[PDB]
């Protein structure tokens, strides 16, 4: 089924119906007035961030054997992996761009819902996810609550509850134990038969929308267009 | 925020 969409729910409603039970939801009317929503174009990103060095993941999926990480300027990333017919998929993923470039922080806001957590605002981790159509983050789970805010483009997102972990065949190794062995959109059902019947939620996340990903909820993400998302990891 | 370590 689909992830529910709610317009600006009260803190108490979000707490009781979503945060405490650990249920995903899309929040509307919360981030649609970030300055980023109108300001962030490729040209703006080049002007504010183009000369800075960022880590770039190169390859279809971080679970691939050919996949690698490199360093380049934001201008180089845009030129090589977005605008010119790219030779490979590149992704500026999982990067604390707003600590690197404080000016961009003025264009976003931490959702007020984060104040319901038991952690300090100073410990909230804010990451940028910027890349072309077709980037894929394989199915994985994270150790904190997350608000994933879509600024540019759309993403297809599949969510599996922690209760379904046995059907998702987590990797055995330490570096990948938070990651599924299954390719969500083309699963090997001969090797991973339990995956076929595992229930899930899905959505297309569009600009101005926030997806709440409960702590430890398994999530898979594919960009459908040139995309920029901002995540807030909080407890 | 990493998933790739
Ligand atoms: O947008 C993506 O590719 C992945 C986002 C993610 O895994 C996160 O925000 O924790
Ligand atoms: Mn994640």
């Amino acid at each position: 089924s689909t992830v529910p969409r709610l317009h600006r729910p009260s803190l108490q409603h979000f707490r009781e119906q979503f945060l405490v039970p650990g249920r995903p939801v899309i929040l509307k009317g919360v981030a649609d007035h970030w300055p980023a929503m109108q300001k962030w174009s490729l040209e703006y990103i080049q002007e504010i961030a183009g000369a800075r060095t960022v880590p770039v993941e190169v390859g279809s999926r971080y679970t691939d054997e050919e996949w690698s990480q490199t360093l380049m300027t934001v201008n180089e990333f845009i030129s090589k992996y977005i605008v010119n017919e790219p030779r490979d998929v590149g992704y500026l993923a999982q990067h604390q761009l707003f600590d690197q470039i404080p000016e961009l922080k003025q264009d976003i806001s931490i959702p007020d819902y984060c104040s319901l957590g038991d952690g300090e605002e100073e410990e909230i981790t804010i990451c940028a996810w910027f890349g072309p159509q077709g980037t894929i983050s394989p199915l994985h789970q994270d150790p904190q609550q997350n608000f994933l805010v879509q600024v540019m483009g759309r993403k297809y997102i599949r969510l599996y509850s922690p209760q379904e972990s046995g059907a998702l065949y987590p990797h055995d190794t330490h570096l990948l134990h938070n990651t599924s062995q299954v390719d969500v959109e083309n699963p090997d059902l001969e090797k991973f038969p339990k995956f076929a019947k595992a229930p899930f939620l899905s959505c297309i996340l569009s600009p101005g929308e926030i997806l709440f990903i409960p702590v430890k909820y398994w999530h898979y993400v594919r960009a459908l267009d040139l995309s920029f998302s901002v995540s807030f990891w909080w407890s | 925020c990493a998933r790739a370590y």
